[PDB]
């Protein structure tokens, strides 16, 4: 059993989200799919589940009202609508397949089949590329980039093309005021290295085509 | 118990 | 709604050492149907127990839950490093399903001071409009740790960010970036600019400054 989500959305406030959930391999109609979601560092939240062949929906009392989940057996795929958007609705959400035991198929109720999950970002800003910054070195010295005032996650960051790994820390974006994010990346080098050996941090926004190799000197 | 009712599918279909 | 609590939050554990792990429910679960879950930063939930002892054919056997009713237990016999992760417990036995909050097992190590390190904004951002100080904590443990921005030596309030890295897979330590954030017509008006941290590995706060 594979479940397969629809990609990355960016919904307005107040609009509705469809995500899909494509399931290959084993038995689709017969099978409980729930529906479960995690806002940005938190934990783990069940909305509701469909079990296709006798279309019987179950909903978390907190979504009923907002909330549609629905089941194409033609296709083994199942649909989560989510309505009237807010900031909170952010989130990833996973679909959930419950498993089985033994070799005859009888299921267990807890979700053994878990999809990718499908980043929901209910913002009003628009695909926007960051600037690059250097944040200069001063045994020890610190430098590194901030990547700053971008939208939609996510950014990634290496450097020297991959070969420096060691002492790099990338660090998680914070969402700006102006619903932008902004993340910094650091190394810690030899202040003997300085002089010798060069620094590039590699940004890659691929949403707004923004690719930087910033080169941090003294 | 929503959870329990595909047990109850899969006992029936055999 | 049956609310489950584990507690406590975090655990800090070394390898090789057992874990016990509490899910505590407000009422008594149906039928035993208590599920547990591993989750790694950046992937999704991996089932380890169902029906509160049962275990999938692929999962490790360190892995046993045990309990009943509304007192229920993961436990792990020797901890690997794959088995510093987050664990939720899920009751199933009524048809609204509740979590848990999660319990982070992370590794136990020596108190780590923070290497504190501050940066001016680049002359490239003060061109355009806009001046950000960034401020490192470096390499601490453990991940408790405050900063303070002063300006002037007045205490900054609402123009500052943070964020955490996750425990470094070889050192065990943490770090943090705060970014504090002005036009640059008010980066202007001012001369010292401080990052103040407080940490358990440091006897006093810490301050790096620099004068614009
Ligand atoms: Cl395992
Ligand atoms: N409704």
């Amino acid at each position: 059993v594979q479940l397969v989500q629809s990609g990355a959305e960016v919904k307005r406030p107040g609009s509705s989200v469809t995500v899909s959930c494509k399931a290959s391999g084993g038995s689709f109609s017969t099978y409980a799919l729930s529906w479960v979601r995690q806002a940005p560092g938190r934990g783990l939240e069940w909305m509701g589940g469909v079990i296709p062949l006798l279309t019987i929906t179950n909903y978390a009392p907190r979504f009923q009202g907002r909330i549609t989940i629905t089941a194409d057996r033609s296709t083994s795929t199942a649909y989560l609508e989510l309505n009237s958007l807010r900031p909170e609705d952010t989130a990833v959400y996973y679909c959930a397949r419950e498993g089985t035991t033994g070799c005859g198929g009888k299921p267990i109720g807890a979700f053994a089949h878990w999809g990718q999950g499908t980043l929901v970002t209910v913002s009003s800003a628009s695909t926007k590329g960051p600037s690059v910054f250097p944040l200069a070195p001063s045994g020890t010295a610190a430098l590194g980039c901030l990547v700053k005032d971008y939208f939609p996650e996510p950014v990634t960051v290496s450097w020297n093309s991959g070969a420096l790994t060691s002492g790099v820390h990338t660090f998680p974006a914070v969402l700006q005021s102006s619903g932008l994010y902004s993340l910094s990346s650091v190394v810690t080098v030899p202040s003997s290295s300085l002089g010798t050996q060069t620094y590039i941090c590699n940004v890659n926004h691929k949403p707004s085509n923004t690719k930087v190799d910033k080169k941090v000197e003294p | 118990n929503w959870f329990d009712i595909t047990n109850w599918l899969w006992y029936i279909k055999k | 709604e049956i609310v489950l609590t584990q507690s406590p939050g975090t655990q800090s554990l070394s390898p090789g050492e057992r874990a016990t792990l509490s899910c505590r429910a407000s009422q008594s679960v149906g039928n035993n149907k208590l599920a547990w879950y591993q989750q790694r930063p950046g992937q999704a939930p991996r089932l380890l127990i169902y029906g509160a002892s049962s275990r999938p054919s692929g999962v490790a056997d360190r892995f046993s839950g045990s309990g009943s009713g509304t007192d229920f237990t993961l436990t792990i016999s020797r901890l690997e490093p794959e088995d510093f992760a987050v664990y939720y417990c899920q009751q199933y036995g009524q048809s609204l399903s509740t979590f848990g909050q999660g319990t982070k097992v992370e590794v136990k190590r020596t108190v780590a001071a923070p290497s504190v390190f501050i940066f001016p904004p680049s002359d490239e951002q003060l061109k355009s409009g806009t001046a950000s100080v960034v401020c490192l904590l470096n390499n601490f443990y453990p991940r408790e740790a405050k900063v303070q921005w002063k300006v002037d030596n007045a205490l900054q309030s609402g123009n500052s960010q943070e964020s955490v890295t996750e425990q470094d897979s070889k050192d065990s330590t943490y770090s943090l970036s705060s970014t504090l954030t002005l036009s640059k017509a008010d980066y202007e008006k001012h001369k010292v600019y401080a990052c103040e941290v407080t940490h358990q590995g440091l006897s006093s706060p810490v301050t790096k400054s620099f004068n614009r």
